[PDB]
């Protein structure tokens, strides 16, 4: 076997399991983040405008770690390191 | 004490609604009959 074929092969399967915990991570964070922003929303109507700014915050804290991850697995598919 | 409806942010209550309701309709009926001797010694005078 072509040892490159198994870089390759390794450096799917690592790029896939980067890409599946980023999007759980992602979605449920930003699952629970929203549920917070609607009830918030749901006990005050007025309360929105106030409440979009830590939420989006929340938003930054998640959705940032999970681009992250997308950043390697490209670096994991494309650069792969080790490759030879 | 009879019911009274009337047609017309909501509030919160700590803990509950229906704990708070009872611990408040006794101190209720207190006022009231505070208020019915406060008129009653007005009368009086």
């Amino acid at each position: 076997l072509d040892p490159n074929a198994i870089i390759t092969a390794g450096a799917l399967i690592g790029g896939g399991l980067i890409m599946g915990g980023g999007a759980i991570g992602a979605g449920i964070g930003d699952g629970i983040a929203g549920n917070a922003l609607i009830s918030g929303i749901a006990r005050q109507p007025e309360a929105q405008g106030r409440l979009f700014t830590p939420f989006f915050i929340t938003v930054g804290l998640v959705e940032a770690a999970y681009f992250i991850n997308l950043a390697f697995m490209a670096l994991f598919v494309f650069a792969t390191p080790g490759l030879q | 004490m009879e019911v009274e409806y009337v047609g017309e942010t909501l509030y919160s209550f700590e803990p509950d609604p229906e704990t708070l309701f009872d611990a408040l309709l006794p101190r209720y009926i207190a006022t009231r009959v505070y208020a019915a001797l406060l008129e009653a010694a007005a009368s009086e005078s």
